[PDB]
């Protein structure tokens, strides 16, 4: 299994624009968000007490010249690949994602994702220690990368090492807020709707993003007749979401809500209480 | 150094 | 045209941080997922006027490169007001209003 994760997205834009910085890079452990570098801010900054108290300046001044440099790499990219798939200029975006995750037998699991313009372009696997190109153009980076040998060991370092490494002190820094359990509140509304009961139980605030919802009725859970939301996230961190069903107005009080949360001691039961 | 630079295309 | 770009059109859920109680504040969300490119007029409004104060958090991303967007706002839900999310996108052939649901 999982126990943790650490990631990295970047996104690069040919042309910024209100709420869209030329490059941002953001990293998560766990899922959740913890330093973002932003090319209109020009530094890598702490989105959590925890990462901000245990760092130190050099974090700050290295990371912030990783994220400057990597602007630049992204804006020479973006020409190339301009170039390469033969377009004309306006909005073009490369993407990436990367990180490593710590697994149940102490082994690495990690991976590096490339996209342009909303498709695959190229990839890594730490595993095959090769590069997947999605089409002839990516093709040509492969093979100026494969045969050079230089890219393949640089990304296993990082990616069987480095990436890690710094999971393992995250996970030490951030133990308080990342092993913390916040119980779902959970309500019950109906309204009545032409001549429908629609009955959503809303689950709100919770920690982590783990959760059960499930509409009942009788002994059954009544899941072909359920609609449910994503797991979505609130501003501070917690997660949000629901299951809505329609029934007869007749009906009302055979339905309930069952949500199980690792934060709950026990698996709670929630009726519409009008 | 818990970011990398991309490699260029 | 636009029926072809359904995969690229953004989904909406619009959510409380809490369930509301009258008068008592609260934040406001509209989660936005699945649009491509990344450009996206989102609005949040009481009784149909922009609230001000409107946070629009950073793009990220999912599995397959579409986008997503987080935009927040502090409100005070009342039993007499609606709050809706205007999103206009182009994939879309007009903009579209989300309702909040109110969960009193």
């Amino acid at each position: 299994m999982v126990l943790h994760s650490l990631h990295y997205l970047d996104v690069a834009v040919s042309e910024p624009s209100p709420g869209i910085p030329q490059f941002v890079a953001m990293g998560f452990v766990d899922g959740i968000p913890f330093t973002r570098y932003d090319s209109e801010r020009g530094r890598m900054e702490p989105l959590t007490e925890w990462i901000k108290d245990s760092a130190d300046p050099e974090y700050w001044d290295s990371q912030t010249q990783i994220g400057v440099g990597s602007q630049h790499v992204y804006a020479r990219s973006l020409e190339t690949l301009r170039e390469r798939y033969n377009q004309s200029g306006g909005l073009h975006t490369v993407l990436r994602v990367y990180g490593c995750e710590l697994l149940s037998d102490g082994s690495v699991r990690g991976s590096e994702r490339f996209g342009y313009d909303g498709r695959d372009f190229i990839s890594f696997d730490l595993e095959s220690g090769r590069f997947m190109a999605a089409d002839s153009a990516a093709e040509i980076t492969r093979r100026r990368w494969e045969h050079e040998g230089i890219v393949a060991e640089r990304q296993t370092n990082y990616l069987k090492h480095e990436c890690p490494e710094w999971l393992q002190k995250y996970v030490g820094y951030g133990q308080k807020e990342l092993e913390r359990k916040e119980p779902p509140d959970v309500h019950v509304s109906g309204k009545e709707e032409h001549g429908t009961l629609i009955l959503s139980c809303h689950a709100y605030g919770f920690y982590p993003k783990t959760i059960a919802v499930n509409w009942m009725k009788g002994d059954e859970i009544w899941d072909q007749e359920t609609e449910w939301g994503g797991v979505v996230p609130n501003s501070d961190g917690t997660f949000h979401t629901w299951a809505r069903i329609e029934a007869l107005p007749e009906e009302r009080e055979q339905y309930r809500c069952r949500v199980e949360h690792p934060g709950m001691p026990e698996p709670g039961i929630f009726a519409w209480e009008p | 150094m818990t970011m990398i630079t991309p490699p260029t295309f | 045209y636009f029926q072809s770009m359904a995969g690229e059109a953004p989904k909406v859920e619009v959510y409380a941080r809490s369930r509301a109680e009258e008068g008592k504040e609260n934040i406001l969300h509209c989660f936005i997922t699945g649009f491509h490119p990344p450009k996206i007029d989102v609005e949040l409004l009481k009784n149909g006027e922009p609230m001000p104060g409107v946070t629009y958090g950073d793009l990220s991303f999912n599995d397959k490169w579409q986008f997503q967007r987080l935009v927040y706002v502090p409100f005070i839900p009342t039993r007499e007001d609606i709050f809706t999310c205007r999103v206009a996108h182009s994939t879309m052939p007009e903009p579209r209003s989300y309702r909040w649901e109110p969960d009193f």
